[PDB]
C-alpha cells in the first residue's frame, strides 16, 4: 500500500516544504516534513487546536 | 457626437453623501412620468440609530429637478434578543448599486453587516431591497445558514447587480468563499412571493448560484462587475461577470449559461495588476444581432514614446461571431493616470444610425483631474477607435477627486425625442448630470455645375447696366435633410457660394455672378425633412479674356451650408446636430477652354537666341549696345510668356528699338526684385504656337573693375505653364576692348 | 622690432608687466634713451641690457604639499595646496586630481510583514534584518539603517471587528494573543546604531487580519514618500528591502471595504508613527509606485518567500529597476542582491569653486575614464572606488588688484578634502621696493625715479623732466 498521503503522493515521500493544505486567508500553510505521509499541523499556528 | 453639453441638468445631494455613486433611470409601466434613480451610499437617513446608512433618491426630470428618497426601509437595526442587535445598517453603503426595470427597483447595500443566527458576529453579507411600485421586499440571497468566511459570510451581495429580460435578477458577491466570488440568479416573482419579514434566511427556488472552488481561486473577486447578454443559441440571457484578480491578478471575465449557470467562454488579460474586469458590458456594437463583450482594465500600463510604461488603462472589445469565436481588439487609454476603462456604459443607438454606441469614461483625466467621458460609435466592421465626443467635468475637487464618469447609465430616452440619453455620476462633489442626445440631421448636398470647359469666345449672354455681352455659365446647388426622431418639419438653411476658391490670397477674381455682381452670394433656404431636391439656378459671368492674371488654374465652386441651429426642441432648447462624418462643404471644378491638344494640357517648346552685332565695346565710354533677341515658341500655347534678360551689374536698359519694322515694339520693364536686376518684356498671353518674335534692346555699359575682360548676359523665356514652362538659358558674351 | 610691449608697456614696470606675460623690463641706466624699455627678454639681451636689470617674473605654479591620493585621514584631491603666482593679464595652468576612495553612503530601510501568515517567517525576517545590517556595514562604512511594519488596512472585511474583545486582540477566535492590527507602523528612523536596529527588530511580533493579500504597497509608498520621517539622506544611495509571504492588495481592491479615494501621493505618517489615511485612501497602483520610486531615487528590493517568487518577479518586470530575492533560512539571495546594488553604485565628481574673485578666470579640461580631454566640462560621471580622474585647470587674471594676496578653495562636491590656492599677484617690479621718492636723482626735475627710469608729474612731459 501507499496510503495516499496528502504529501505522500504515489508512495515515495515528497520533498520537504511541499504544501499539503493551502492556507485560506491570512493564515499559515501546512507543510510536510518528508518523513511522515500525513499532513502535519504547523507548529506555531495556535494553541495546538 | 450629439450629446448636449452646453446645458446639461445637474442634481446635487447631501454634502459628503457620495450622491451619484450609482445612477439609473426609472421607466414606470403604469405611469408616463420618467425619473432618475441615483444612489447616495453615505447619506444620512431617518432610521432610528442609523448614521450614514445610505439612501436611494429618485430625481424628476421636468419637475423642479428635485430629489426625493425612496423609503425602501424605514426601520432601524432589528434585535435578535433583549440587548442583541441582529443587523447593523450603519455605514452599510445602501445605494451603491441601483438597477431598475420597468416597475422594479433593485437597490443593494454591499456593506450591510448582519449578526449570524449562531454566534455574535458582524459579517457584510449585503442586502438588496426590491421594490415593485407598491410592495417593497428585502432580497438577501446570501444571508443563509452556511455563514462563515469559508461560505457566504462576507458575500457583500449586491456589489454588482443586473436585470435580465426574462424577469431574473443577476447578483454578484465578490467576497463569497474566501473572496472567490459568487453569482446568484433568482427570479423576481420568486423573490417577491417568498418574502416573509419574520424569517431572515429565505430559500428561493429556481436559484442559479456559482459554487465554491479550490483554494487556488481565492481572492479572485468574481462578481466584481456583472453584465447580462445572450451568447449562445437560445434567447435566454447569459451572465457575464468580471473577475479582476483572477489568473495571478491578470484579470478574467467569466460567461455563464443563463439557464443553468454553466461556464461558456473566458477572457484573460495580458498584464498583471491591470484590473481586467473592473467594468464589463454586453451590447451589440456592429448590429448583426449578437451581443459583444467589453472589458475594462483601468490600470493597464503600456510602453510610451521612450519605452517606459505609462498607466493609461485599456478596454477590450470582443465581437461575437456565428460560432464561439470572438474578434478581440484593444482600445488604449489617452492620458496617464486617468483609469480609462473605469466605467463602460452602452448608450444604445445614440445617433440612430443602425449600430449601437458606447461610452467609456476616465474619471481622473482631463485638466485638474476632474474627469473625461469618451464616446465611441459602433460601425459595421466593429467599434470606432477614435472617440467622437469629449465630456469634461466642471466641478473642482473639494476633499476627494470628483470622479466624473465613475458610473454612467444609457439607452433610455427620457425626453421622448427618439434618442437615448446618459446620466453621469460624479460622487466626489456629490453631483449627478443628465446629458440628452441631440437629433442628428444628415444632409445630402448637391452642386451641379454647367460643363466645366468655358469658352471665352462664346459670349451669348446679357448683362445688366451695360450689356457688355460676355461669357456666362450657370451653377445649380441644392440639398436635402432627413433625420430620425423628433425634428421640426422645416429646417432653416443658409448657403454661401464662393467663386474661385483656393485662390483667396489677395489675387484677382475671374468668375463673377451675373446679378449679385459679387464673388460671394448667400441665400436662405427653408427645406423640409425627407423632401426632394430644392434647387435654385444661379448665373455667373466670367471677366474679360485679357483681364485676369492667368487662365491656367481651374475655377473652383465652393458651397458651404450651416444649419440655423434655432430649430431647437420646445423642452429645453435642444438644437439638432448635423451628421459628424458628412462634409459641410461641396467643391466643384471648372476649366477655361484652351486648345491644348488631346492631353488637355498645353506643353510649349520655348527657344531663345541672340547675336552681338558689335562683338566688342571699349572700356572708357558709355557704349550703346543693342541685342537682337529671337523668342519663338514652337510648342503649344505659353501662358503669360515673357523673356528674362538678367543683365549684369554693369549695364542698364535704355529702350526697345522702334525705328525699324523688322523688329517689334515689345512692352518692356526694368525689374530689381530679389537680389537681381533684370529686364522683362511681354511676349503675349497666351504665346501662340509657332509664333516667332524678333526685337532689339538698347543698353549702356560702363565697366566696374578695370580687369573684367567680358560682359556676359543671360536670356531665358519662362511661362506660368505646368510642364515645359521655361526655355533653355542662353548666355551672350560681349568682349571689352 | 616693435611689439605690444614697445607700444603699451613703455611707461614703467607696473604697466609693462600688465601688458603681456612675455613683456620684460630693463632697469639699467646704461641703456641709451630711445631704446625700448619694455620688450622681449631675448630682445632685451640683444639690446645689451644687464641681466640683473632685467625684471622678467614668470608665472609659475608652486605646489607646497604633494602627498599622494590614498588607496584602499584619506586624501582625495592632489595637490591640496598650490602657491600660484600671476603677473597681470597672464594665464597659468596646473593639474589636479580627484580619486574617489571614500566609501559610498548607503540607506537601507526594512519593511516587515507582520501578519499572521508571517508567524513562521518571523525568524527569517529578523535574521535577514541582522544579516543585512552586518553585510552592509562590512561593504560600506557610511551606513544608515532602519525598519518598519505593515499588516493591512484596519477596516472590515480585512479586520476583526467582532467580538469587541477581538478589536484589541484579533486572535481571540484562535484563543491566542496577537497584537492589534495596523496599516503601517514606522518603528525606527534611519540611524547608524546597528545594535538598536537589531534590538528593535528582534522585539517584533505578528498581528492578524482576514484575507491573504496584505497592504504592503501602502507601506512601500509611505516609506518612499515620507522622506523626513524615514530619514532618507539627500546624497545617499537608498535601498528598500520589502518582505512578504502572501499576495499583495493592488489598487481598486479597497472598493470592497468602501474606500474609493485614489492614493493621492503625499506622506500621511503623523507624530504617532502611524499611517493615518489607511482607512480613507485606496492602495497605490504600480504606475504611481514606479513614479514615486524614480522621483525619490529608491531601489526597491523584494525579499519574498518561495511561493510568491514568480508572482513578485512578474511584478518587478512591471516595475523597472527592481530586483526580487528569495526569503529563506539563509539570506544569501537578498544579500547578493544588496551587494550587487552596492556594486552598481556610481559616483560623480562635480568640481566647485568658492570665494572666487572677479579678476581670476578658470578653464576646465575634464579627463575622464575615456582619457579624452573634453574642454568646457568639469564633472566626470561614472567614478568608482579606487578610480582616479584628473582635471586641467588654467587660471587667467585680468590686470592686477591692490590686494596683493588672495586665496580661493577648489573642492569636489560631496568630498571632505579640498585644494586651496594662495594667489599673489606680482603686479610690480622687485626694484620698485627700492624706489626713490621724488626729484634728486631725476635731474633738476621733481618727478619720480624708480627702477632706472624716471616718470615726471603733471606738466613735465619730458623723459627725464
Ligand atoms: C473559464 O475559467 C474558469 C476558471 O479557470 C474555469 O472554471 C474552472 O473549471 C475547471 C474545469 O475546467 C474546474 O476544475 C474542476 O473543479 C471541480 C471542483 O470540484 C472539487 O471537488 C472536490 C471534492 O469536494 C474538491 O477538490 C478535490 O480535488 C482537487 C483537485 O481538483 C484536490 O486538490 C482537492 O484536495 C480535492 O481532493 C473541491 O471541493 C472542488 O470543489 C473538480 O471536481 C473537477 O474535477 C474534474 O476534472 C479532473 C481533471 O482536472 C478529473 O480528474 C475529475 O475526475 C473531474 O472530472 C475539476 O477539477 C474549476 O473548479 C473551475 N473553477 C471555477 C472558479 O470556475 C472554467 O471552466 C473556464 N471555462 C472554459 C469554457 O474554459
Ligand atoms: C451623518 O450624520 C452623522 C451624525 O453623527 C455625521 O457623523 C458626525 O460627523 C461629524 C462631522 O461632521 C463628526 O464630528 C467629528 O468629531 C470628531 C471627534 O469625535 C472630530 O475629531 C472631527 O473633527 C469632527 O468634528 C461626528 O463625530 C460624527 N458622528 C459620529 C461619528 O457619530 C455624518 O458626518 C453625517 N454624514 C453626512 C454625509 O452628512
Ligand atoms: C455659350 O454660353 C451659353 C451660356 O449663356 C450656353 O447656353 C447654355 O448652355 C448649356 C450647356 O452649356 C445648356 O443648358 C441646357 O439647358 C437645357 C434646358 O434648356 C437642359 O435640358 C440641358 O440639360 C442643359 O442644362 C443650354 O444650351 C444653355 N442654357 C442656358 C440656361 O442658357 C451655350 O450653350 C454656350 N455655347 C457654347 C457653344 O459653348
Ligand atoms: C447546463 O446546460 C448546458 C447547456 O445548456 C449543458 O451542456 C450540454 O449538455 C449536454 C448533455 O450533457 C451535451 O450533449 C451538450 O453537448 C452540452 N453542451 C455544451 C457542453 O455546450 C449542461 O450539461 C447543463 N448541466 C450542467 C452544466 O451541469
Ligand atoms: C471644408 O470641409 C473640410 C472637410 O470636409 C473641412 O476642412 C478640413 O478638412 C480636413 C480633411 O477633411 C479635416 O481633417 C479637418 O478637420 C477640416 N477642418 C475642420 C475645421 O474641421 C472643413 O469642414 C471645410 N474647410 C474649409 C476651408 O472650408
Ligand atoms: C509570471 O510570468 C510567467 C511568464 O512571464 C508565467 O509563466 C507562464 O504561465 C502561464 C500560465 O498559464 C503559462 O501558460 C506560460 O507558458 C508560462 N510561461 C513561462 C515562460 O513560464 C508565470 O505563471 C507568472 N507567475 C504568476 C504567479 O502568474
Ligand atoms: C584643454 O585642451 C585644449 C585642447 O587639447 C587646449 O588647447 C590647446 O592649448 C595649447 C596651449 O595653449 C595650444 O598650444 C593648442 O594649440 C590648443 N589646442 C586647441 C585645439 O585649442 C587647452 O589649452 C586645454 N586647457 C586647459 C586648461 O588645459
Ligand atoms: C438670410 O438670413 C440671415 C439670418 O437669418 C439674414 O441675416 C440675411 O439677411 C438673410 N439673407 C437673405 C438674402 O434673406
Ligand atoms: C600647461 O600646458 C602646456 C601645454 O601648452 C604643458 O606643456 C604644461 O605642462 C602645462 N602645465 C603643467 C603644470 O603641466
Ligand atoms: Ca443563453
Ligand atoms: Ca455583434
Ligand atoms: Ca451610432
Ligand atoms: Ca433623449
Ligand atoms: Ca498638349
Ligand atoms: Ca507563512
Ligand atoms: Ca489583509
Ligand atoms: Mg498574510
Amino acid at each position: 500500500e501507499c496510503e495516499s498521503g496528502p504529501c505522500c503522493r504515489n508512495c515515495k515521500f515528497l520533498k520537504e516544504g511541499t504544501i499539503c493544505k493551502r492556507a485560506r486567508g491570512d493564515d499559515m500553510d501546512d507543510y510536510c516534513n518528508g518523513k511522515t505521509c500525513d499532513c502535519p499541523r504547523n507548529p506555531h499556528k495556535g494553541p495546538a487546536t | 457626437f450629439n450629446l448636449d453639453v452646453d446645458s446639461p441638468a445637474e442634481y446635487s445631494g447631501p454634502e459628503g453623501s457620495y450622491f451619484g455613486f450609482a445612477v439609473d433611470f426609472f421607466v414606470p409601466s403604469a405611469s408616463s412620468r420618467m425619473f432618475l434613480l441615483v444612489g447616495a451610499p453615505k447619506a444620512n437617513t431617518t432610521q432610528p440609530g442609523i448614521v450614514e446608512g445610505g439612501q436611494v433618491l429618485k430625481c424628476d426630470w421636468s419637475s423642479t429637478r428635485r430629489c426625493q428618497p425612496i423609503e425602501f426601509d424605514a426601520t432601524g437595526n432589528r434585535d435578535y434578543a433583549k440587548d442583541d442587535p441582529l443587523e447593523f445598517k450603519s455605514h452599510q453603503w445602501f445605494g451603491a448599486s441601483v438597477r431598475s426595470k420597468q416597475d422594479k427597483i433593485l437597490a443593494c447595500a454591499p456593506l450591510y453587516h448582519w449578526r449570524t443566527e449562531m454566534k455574535q458576529e458582524r459579517e457584510p453579507v449585503g442586502t438588496c431591497f426590491l421594490q415593485d411600485g407598491t410592495k417593497t421586499v428585502e432580497y438577501a440571497p446570501c444571508r443563509s445558514q452556511d455563514i462563515d468566511a469559508d461560505g457566504q459570510g462576507f458575500c457583500q451581495g449586491g456589489f454588482s447587480i443586473d436585470f435580465t429580460k426574462a424577469d431574473r435578477v443577476l447578483l454578484g458577491g465578490p467576497g463569497s468563499f474566501y473572496w472567490q466570488g459568487q453569482l446568484i440568479s433568482d427570479q423576481v416573482a420568486e423573490i417577491v412571493s417568498k418574502y416573509d419579514p419574520n424569517v431572515y434566511s429565505i430559500k428561493y427556488n429556481n436559484q442559479l448560484a456559482t459554487r465554491t472552488a479550490q483554494a487556488i481561486f481565492d481572492d479572485s473577486y468574481l462578481g466584481y462587475s456583472v453584465a447580462v447578454g445572450d451568447f449562445n443559441g437560445d434567447g435566454i440571457d447569459d451572465f457575464v461577470s468580471g473577475v479582476p484578480r483572477a489568473a495571478r491578478t491578470l484579470g478574467m471575465v467569466y460567461i455563464y449559461d443563463g439557464k443553468n449557470m454553466s461556464s461558456l467562454y473566458n477572457f484573460t488579460g495580458e498584464q498583471m495588476a491591470a484590473y481586467f474586469g473592473f467594468s464589463v458590458a454586453a451590447t451589440d456594437i456592429n448590429g448583426d444581432d449578437y451581443a459583444d463583450v467589453f472589458i475594462g482594465a483601468p490600470l493597464f500600463m503600456d510602453r510610451g514614446s521612450d519605452g517606459k510604461l505609462q498607466e493609461v488603462g485599456q478596454v477590450s472589445v470582443s465581437l461575437q461571431r456565428a460560432s464561439g469565436d470572438f474578434q478581440t481588439t484593444k482600445l488604449n487609454g489617452f492620458e496617464v493616470f486617468a483609469r480609462f476603462g473605469s466605467a463602460i456604459a452602452p448608450l444604445g443607438d445614440l445617433d440612430q444610425d443602425g449600430f449601437n454606441d458606447i461610452a467609456i469614461a476616465a474619471p481622473y483625466g482631463g485638466e485638474d483631474k476632474k474627469g473625461i467621458v469618451y464616446i465611441f460609435n459602433g460601425r459595421s466592421t466593429g467599434l470606432n477607435a477614435v472617440p467622437s465626443q469629449i465630456l469634461e467635468g466642471q466641478w473642482a475637487a473639494r476633499s476627494m477627486p470628483p470622479s466624473f464618469g465613475y458610473s454612467m447609465k444609457g439607452a433610455t430616452d427620457i425626453d421622448k425625442n427618439g434618442y437615448p440619453d446618459l446620466i453621469v455620476g460624479a460622487f466626489g462633489v456629490d453631483r449627478a448630470i443628465l446629458y440628452r442626445a441631440r437629433p442628428v440631421i444628415t444632409v445630402n448636398a448637391g452642386l451641379e455645375v454647367y460643363p466645366s470647359i468655358l469658352n471665352q469666345d462664346n459670349k451669348t449672354c446679357s448683362l445688366p447696366g451695360t450689356a457688355l455681352k460676355v461669357s456666362c455659365f450657370n451653377v445649380r446647388f441644392c440639398l436635402k435633410a432627413d433625420g430620425k426622431g423628433v425634428l421640426p418639419r422645416k429646417l432653416n438653411f443658409q448657403v454661401e457660394l464662393l467663386l474661385d476658391k483656393l485662390k483667396q490670397k489677395g489675387a484677382i477674381r475671374r468668375a463673377l455672378f451675373l446679378y449679385s455682381r459679387s464673388p460671394s452670394h448667400s441665400k436662405n433656404m427653408t427645406i423640409s425633412r425627407g423632401g426632394l431636391m430644392q434647387c435654385e439656378e444661379l448665373i455667373a459671368y466670367l471677366r474679360d479674356e485679357s483681364e485676369f492674371r492667368d487662365k491656367l488654374t481651374p475655377i473652383t465652386i465652393f458651397m458651404e451650408y450651416r444649419l440655423d441651429y434655432r430649430t431647437a426642441a420646445d423642452t429645453t432648447g435642444l438644437q439638432p446636430i448635423l451628421n459628424q462624418f458628412t462634409p459641410a462643404n461641396i467643391s466643384r471644378q471648372a476649366h477655361i477652354l484652351l486648345d491644348c491638344g488631346e492631353d488637355n494640357v498645353c506643353k510649349p517648346k520655348l527657344e531663345v537666341s541672340v547675336d552681338s552685332d558689335q562683338k566688342k565695346i571699349y572700356i572708357g565710354d558709355d557704349n550703346p549696345l543693342t541685342l537682337i533677341v529671337k523668342a519663338q515658341n514652337q510648342g503649344e500655347g505659353a501662358y503669360e510668356a515673357e523673356l528674362i534678360v538678367s543683365i549684369p551689374l554693369q549695364a542698364d536698359f535704355i529702350g526697345v528699338v522702334r525705328n525699324n519694322e523688322a523688329l517689334a515694339r515689345l512692352s518692356c520693364a526694368f525689374k530689381t526684385e530679389n537680389q537681381t536686376r533684370q529686364v522683362v518684356c511681354d511676349l503675349g498671353n497666351p504665346m501662340k504656337a509657332g509664333t516667332q518674335l524678333l526685337a532689339g534692346l538698347r543698353f549702356s555699359v560702363h565697366q566696374q573693375s578695370e580687369m573684367d575682360t567680358s560682359v556676359k548676359f543671360d536670356l531665358q523665356i519662362q511661362s506660368s505653364n505646368l510642364f515645359d514652362k521655361v526655355s533653355p538659358v542662353v548666355s551672350h558674351k560681349v568682349d571689352l576692348a | 622690432g616693435p611689439n605690444i610691449c614697445t607700444t603699451r608697456g613703455v611707461s614703467s614696470c607696473q604697466q609693462c608687466l600688465a601688458v603681456s606675460p612675455m613683456c620684460a623690463w630693463c632697469s639699467d641706466e646704461a641703456l641709451p634713451l630711445g631704446s625700448p624699455r619694455c620688450d622681449l627678454k631675448e630682445n632685451l639681451l640683444k639690446d645689451n641690457c644687464a641681466p640683473e636689470s632685467i625684471e622678467f617674473p614668470v608665472s609659475e605654479a608652486r605646489v607646497l604639499e604633494d602627498r599622494p591620493l590614498s588607496d584602499k585621514q584619506v586624501t582625495q584631491v592632489s595637490p591640496q595646496r598650490i602657491a600660484l603666482r600671476l603677473r597681470p593679464d597672464d594665464s597659468k595652468n596646473f593639474s589636479i586630481q580627484v580619486r574617489q576612495v571614500e566609501d559610498y553612503p548607503v540607506d537601507i530601510y526594512y519593511l516587515m510583514d507582520l501578519s499572521y501568515s508571517m508567524k513562521d517567517d518571523l525568524w527569517s525576517i529578523q535574521n535577514l534584518g541582522t544579516k543585512l545590517a552586518t553585510q552592509m556595514r562590512k561593504l560600506t562604512s557610511n551606513l544608515r539603517i532602519g525598519f518598519g511594519a505593515f499588516v493591512d488596512k484596519p477596516v472590515s472585511p480585512y479586520m476583526y471587528i467582532s467580538p469587541p474583545e477581538a478589536l484589541e486582540n484579533p486572535c481571540y477566535d484562535m484563543k491566542t494573543t496577537c497584537l492589534p492590527m495596523f496599516g503601517y507602523k514606522h518603528v525606527l528612523t534611519l540611524t547608524d546604531q546597528v545594535t538598536r536596529f537589531n534590538e528593535e527588530v528582534k522585539k517584533q511580533s505578528v498581528s492578524r487580519n482576514r484575507d491573504a493579500p496584505e497592504g504592503g504597497f501602502d507601506a512601500i509608498m509611505q516609506a518612499t514618500v515620507c522622506d523626513e520621517k524615514i530619514g532618507w539622506r539627500n546624497d545617499a544611495s537608498h535601498l528598500l528591502v520589502f518582505t512578504t509571504d502572501a499576495k499583495t492588495h493592488i489598487a481598486l481592491d479597497g472598493r470592497l471595504a468602501g474606500i474609493v479615494q485614489p492614493n493621492d501621493g503625499q506622506c500621511h505618517v503623523g507624530s504617532d508613527n502611524h499611517y493615518s489615511a489607511s482607512t480613507t485612501m485606496d492602495y497605490p497602483s504600480l504606475g504611481l509606485m514606479t513614479e514615486k520610486l524614480s522621483q525619490k531615487n529608491i531601489n526597491l528590493i523584494f525579499a519574498v518567500t518561495e511561493n510568491v517568487v514568480n508572482l513578485y518577479q512578474n511584478y518587478s518586470e512591471l516595475i523597472p529597476g527592481t530586483t526580487v530575492g528569495v526569503l529563506s533560512m539563509d539570506s544569501s539571495n537578498v544579500l547578493q542582491l544588496i551587494v550587487d546594488a552596492y556594486g552598481k553604485i556610481r559616483s560623480k565628481v562635480e568640481l566647485e569653486v568658492r570665494d572666487l574673485p572677479e579678476e581670476l578666470s578658470l578653464s576646465f579640461n575634464a579627463t575622464c575614464l575615456n582619457n579624452e580631454v573634453i574642454p568646457g566640462l568639469k564633472s566626470c560621471m561614472g567614478l568608482k572606488i579606487g578610480d582616479t580622474v584628473s582635471f586641467s585647470i588654467e587660471a587667467k587674471v585680468r590686470g592686477c588688484p591692490q590686494e596683493k594676496e588672495k586665496s580661493f578653495t577648489i573642492k569636489p562636491v560631496g568630498f571632505k578634502d579640498s585644494l586651496i590656492v594662495q594667489v599673489t599677484f606680482d603686479c610690480d617690479c622687485a626694484c620698485q621696493a627700492q624706489a626713490e621718492p621724488n626729484s634728486h636723482r631725476c635731474n633738476n626735475g621733481n618727478g619720480t625715479f624708480e627702477c632706472g627710469v624716471c616718470r615726471c608729474g603733471p606738466g613735465w612731459l619730458g623723459s627725464q623732466c
